[PDB]
RNA sequence: GUCGAAUUUGGGUAUAGGGGCGAAAGACUAAUCGAACCAUCUAGUAGCUGGUUCCUGCCGAAGUUUCCCUCAGGAUAGCAGAAGCUCGUAUCAGUUUUAUGAGGUAAAGCGAAUGAUUAGAGGUUCCGGGGUCUUGACCUAUUCUCAAACUUUAAAUAUGUAAGAAGUCCUUGUUACUUAAUUGAACGUGGACAUUUGAAUGAAGAGCUUUUAGUGGGCCAUUUUUGGUAAGCAGAACUGGCGAUGCGGGAUGAACCGAACGUAGAGUUAAGGUGCCGGAAUACACGCUCAUCAGACACCACAAAAGGUGUUAG
RNA sequence: GUGAUUUCUGCCCAGUGCUCUGAAUGUCAAAGUGAAGAAAUUCAACCAAGCGCGGGUAAACGGCGG
RNA sequence: GAAGACAUUGUCAGGUGGGGAGUUUGGCUGGGGCGGCACAUCUGUUAAACGAUAACGCAGAUGUCCUAAGGGGGGCUCAUGGAGAACAGAAAUCUCCAGUAGAACAAAAGGGUAAAAGCCCCCUUGAUUUUGAUUUUCAGUGUGAAUACAAACCAUGAAAGUGUGGCCUAUCGAUCCUUUAGUCCCUCGGAAUUUGAGGCUAGAGGUGCCAGAAAAGUUACCACAGGGAUAACUGGCUUGUGGCAGUCAAGCGUUCAUAGCGACAUUGCUUUUUGAUUCUUCGAUGUCGGCUCUUCCUAUCAUACCGAAGCAGAAUUCGGUAA
RNA sequence: GGUUGCGGCCAUAUCUACCAGAAAGCACCGUUUCCCGUCCGAUCAACUGUAGUUAAGCUGGUAAGAGCCUGACCGAGUAGUGUAGUGGGUGACCAUACGCGAAACUCAGGUGCUGCAAUCU
């Protein structure tokens, strides 16, 4: 018959990295998590307690609870035709801070500095990101850069 | 499996409310009274003509029974029940395993 | 009792090698892969001729054995026993299955061995002297009739079985950078300890 | 008489007729599953600050 | 066949339905017998077969999930209709971009681990066996070839989160939690910053509730893919279709190509075509081919290995 | 049950049935008897046939290997 | 005359009782049956790098085992190889060196682990009490298993800490009924006491067809509702198998590959074999062979005309045009 | 800059073979009454800093070193792959169009950085 155990099909997902087995470095335990922080889930194979289920591998959530050696994370899971809210109790070895907003908070700080700086001089502070634009006109010189002619090569085997 | 005849565990006897010494024995069912309401109803239904009126189980599948231990507090005589996993051989005596010899 | 080769010509299944899950597998029909003067030095046989596959298919171990005998017999008779070094460049590691008598429980039993070859993959290689080019070419040509699909005969520009062009091999040899060890050679690198690279290649 | 065993054909198309609803977000999410020791003190903290603003 | 008897036969009489009668065939018991006929219970029950009566308008499916002595049936969720309700620039999206995660398949690798595997060469023994020197064993440096249940490395396509007012910053209130400690945690008072207010595009507006129909036999095509010699065979993955669909094209065809349909007129096209049937150039241009079984257009209604001083080009 | 006459009908009683002027302290109903209890009731002893044990039986059912 | 409180008859009780009555006598399934369990589950793979994903796909496993093989702490380091030591040798015990785990960790497999999760030693029962939340299968029901806390009581350690069974991924069970533990609480409805009975909370006795009816055969005497959702004929797809035909040429043929043959290999054709499949027909297409009669195919046995030979003649052999 | 205690990242830090090391520190080293632990004061415990030594540990340097790390229009826009056609081919497969894009290989460079406290020609 078929087999659908809790850790089914996790042969490679829960392995350690190459030449990265052994004990967990101490910086994992020294990090501080607060309610509202955004974290991403990646299970560690050497810690069998507080281990997430394989579905939540690679998912990102928000902390809602803090305990002694673990935190509570909220995950939106799509079941059928709608998303359902999932709550996970994970030890700190299996999570880390998500950098998906640490580079966004600095833009918030930059916007405020730029808005205040131009307040005294110029209107239209222009604090919106823009996609890559088409290139402008330019002049290419041939001084020391005379074009070199290329032609297709004949067929050879060289085996 | 082997289980010691004595055990130190919690006792909710309203006087201990703490870990005490307990004697350990093996639970046995006990004889079924013929004046229990379920028995009185069954005997009435069986009388007269019509034959057997209730199912009689036949397709036995289990080979073992779960062991239940009765724990009596030595202080207040309060009892408690614990259920262990299924096993084919159970004993309450001593004869602990020896670490290593011939 | 053996099915026609057309039943197992194409690579329709994943590789199914002998292993601890297969176990009971019959032996391959071809056991010898090096023929002729296999002890000859690299300098003796500069010319190399290849029989190159031109299709993505499977070659049975029976076909490899039959082609090996045909090629070796002709070259030996015309050129001589020690005038070439013939090497089979494909090994049959794929186990074929056959279902023997409806379709209930149809998983088959091992039937034979075959080699899965790609487009442009070398099948046979022969090294010999330059004067023997015609003989070895005719020997490889006669071996094509034993194989399904299309094969091409290509005159290699490498020196013998080495991965170097003829001018490159000559330049290394005159500089004392080539040392003989059996039928192949060893080269000198600019890396490693001087203590090891001096005792070897003293001429350089 | 054997029949079909399983397939997911047409199931995504059914899901996209009305479904794939992004979950709605509420201010003040429920405190279910939060540490009970935190909740006991936070209840007293809320009661005390009520009197400060009321008075 | 038998024909003087265990013979043939009229009439009278006896045995009645789970009963009779049987030199025995489950035979016979009023054309009815492996349980007669008649009326009633009785319009017996049926997950099974058949049928089910006027028009127009709008919307419009499912053969999938879980459970069931469930497998020709139900319950349950989904898909559908109807009734609306709260509001209305509002947040949203089968999409992209930017920032930041997750993966172990394609490929690749084996003088990298594990497991297979060809060939020599140089060494090693009071530690294999013959012979006074070989063959096996391991050692070291090389060499050929491999892996759905091997691997250091490792894509493409898919996939999680974020891109602000429920935001950011400054000041300081509550608590029985926490700290050596007004330390921190959580929730707040007051103050400062408006919609180039924090990427792109779009948005027959968004959000929400009740109720109920049918369905729960599917099948086909491209790509990925398992069993099988193979099948118009059996079984999965994503998408698009048929079923439920006419119309132009493929002579003909449920699924292919084009395109989806209120009633008409005019114009222009798609796929496919323009010797005649047949609407439209027996148009233009450069070559190739002669076949005593030429050839002629995707799905598609078949042809191979191997050959020819036929002819053409290289 | 076998199926005129003639001739002949062998061996097996472990199994399944049938049968016995066999055995005794196995198993055992209601009633009755004894004990305990304030009673409902509980417990124990005794205990018919049958079964079990023992013997007979194949022109009873049937069997007649390595 | 016989017989006698015994037979007899009446009411309960035990045995016997297919003579008779009623009923039952799983499912999946390349038809059904037999076999197997793909029926409740676990590991790896098939699975196409989130998750999900089928077949009677591939290789295996589960209905157990453990007072330690559970919990805490300490000390220690394994497999193997090399060099040595009376008896002693390939393997006994002792010493050193090298040793990333090539060992070990109850079991199937995959993960995980080195001053440990392995080995040895010491101390222990947290494998405990109360009731909630969460994850997996999922309808976001149950059951099983698992995760993180709160409130108690404990174990261990100098301590930080760790511990709510087994390093992780499987090792199991509703209603009704019976029984036990707890609370000694609620009720027996005219009012009380005492037995008995009935409730409240938590376990055990089991349903393996594992969301859980109590169940033997036969029909060749047979019946009904249906089914081409499904087997026993043709026809269709396929051609393994059967049959027929090529290519290559090691050899056979006194010499000589190919007059006539031809190994090891390899490419096809046919539907006059048999399988595979289940599309058409179960409100029916009459089912083996022979007899009779017509026509068609050529892969030609004979007849006509030819080529070739190891064709002197005769006879025969190979091939062509030809039904 | 040297050294010690406690660390962070966890080989640019490891491994092999050699050489060097002032001052201080660390270490080896001396002893067995006491607490304590062993077959053995070797390990562990205690006492002295006295009797000795940089021999080793430790630190640094050296090697066309092994390993590891980084980069490269080195290989290679190759393998593979998303999307498209009434494209080629009997088939097996392949070419082209709009996109994404490896690994091995080759070569070059590199061989720990750093936080808190204390101390030293
Ligand atoms: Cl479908
Ligand atoms: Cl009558
Ligand atoms: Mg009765
Ligand atoms: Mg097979
Ligand atoms: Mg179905
Ligand atoms: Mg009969
Ligand atoms: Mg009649
Ligand atoms: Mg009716
Ligand atoms: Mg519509
Ligand atoms: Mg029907
Ligand atoms: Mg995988
Ligand atoms: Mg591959
Ligand atoms: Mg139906
Ligand atoms: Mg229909
Ligand atoms: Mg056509
Ligand atoms: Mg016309
Ligand atoms: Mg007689
Ligand atoms: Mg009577
Ligand atoms: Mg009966
Ligand atoms: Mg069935
Ligand atoms: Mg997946
Ligand atoms: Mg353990
Ligand atoms: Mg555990
Ligand atoms: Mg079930
Ligand atoms: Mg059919
Ligand atoms: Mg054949
Ligand atoms: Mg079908
Ligand atoms: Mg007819
Ligand atoms: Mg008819
Ligand atoms: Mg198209
Ligand atoms: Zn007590």
């Amino acid at each position: 018959g078929k087999s659908h155990g809790y850790r089914s099909r996790t042969r490679y997902m829960f392995q350690r990295d190459f030449r990265k087995h052994g004990a967990v470095h101490l910086s994992t335990y020294l990090k501080v998590y607060k309610v509202g922080d955004i974290v991403d889930i990646k299970a560690n194979g050497s810690i069998q307690k507080g281990m997430p289920h394989k579905f939540y591998q690679g998912k990102t959530g928000v902390v809602y609870n803090v305990t002694k050696s673990s935190v509570g994370v909220i995950i939106n899971k799509m079941v059928g035709n709608r998303y359902l809210e999932k709550r996970l109790n994970l030890r700190v070895e299996h999570i880390k801070h998500s950098k998906c907003r640490q580079e966004f908070l600095e833009r918030v700080k930059a916007n405020a500095a730029k808005r205040a700086e131009a307040k005294a001089q110029g209107v239209a502070v222009q604090l919106k990101r823009q996609p890559a634009q088409p290139r402008e006109s330019r002049i290419v010189s041939t001084e020391g850069n005379v074009p070199q002619t290329l032609a297709p090569v004949p067929y050879e085997t060289f085996i | 499996v082997n289980v010691p005849k004595t055990r130190k565990t919690y006792c909710k006897g309203k006087t201990c409310r703490k870990h005490t010494q307990h004697k350990v024995t093996q639970y046995k069912a006990g004889k079924a009274s013929l004046f229990a309401q379920g028995k009185r109803r069954y005997d009435r239904k069986q009388s007269g003509f019509g034959g057997q009126t209730k199912p009689v189980f036949h397709k036995k599948a289990k080979t073992t029974k779960k062991v239940v231990l009765r724990l009596e507090c030595v202080k207040c005589k309060t009892r408690a029940q614990l259920t262990l996993k299924r096993c084919k051989h159970f004993e309450l005596g001593g004869e602990k395993k020896q670490k290593g010899q011939a | 009792a053996r099915r026609p080769a057309r039943c197992y010509r194409y690579q329709k299944n994943k590789p199914y090698p002998k292993s601890r899950y297969n176990r009971a597998v019959p032996d391959s029909k071809i056991r010898i892969y090096d023929l002729g003067k296999k002890k000859a030095t690299v300098d003796e046989f500069p010319l190399c001729v290849h029989l190159v596959s031109n299709e993505l298919e499977q070659l049975s171990s029976e076909a490899l054995e039959a082609a090996r005998i045909c090629a070796n017999k002709y070259m030996t008779t015309v050129s001589g026993r020690d005038a070439f070094h013939l090497r089979v460049r494909v090994h049959p590691f794929h186990v074929l299955r056959i279902n023997k008598m409806g379709m209930r429980g149809a998983w088959g039993k091992p039937h034979g061995l075959a080699a899965r070859v790609d487009i442009g993959q070398i099948i046979f290689s022969v090294r010999t002297k330059d004067s023997n080019k015609d003989v070895v070419v005719e020997g490889l040509r006669r071996a094509r009739y034993k194989f399904p699909g299309q094969q091409k005969i290509i005159l290699s520009k490498k020196w013998g079985f080495t991965n170097l062009d003829r001018p490159e091999y000559l330049k290394k040899r005159e500089a004392g950078e080539v040392k003989d060890d059996g039928a192949f050679v060893k080269f000198l690198s600019k890396k490693g300890s001087l203590e090891n690279n001096i005792r070897e290649f003293p001429e350089y | 008489a054997k029949s079909k065993n399983h397939t997911a054909h047409n199931q995504t198309r059914k899901a996209h007729r009305n479904g794939i609803k992004k979950p709605k977000t509420y201010k003040y999410p429920s405190l279910k599953g939060v540490d009970p020791k935190f909740r006991r003190n936070h209840k007293h903290a809320l009661h005390g600050t009520a009197k400060a603003l009321a008075a």
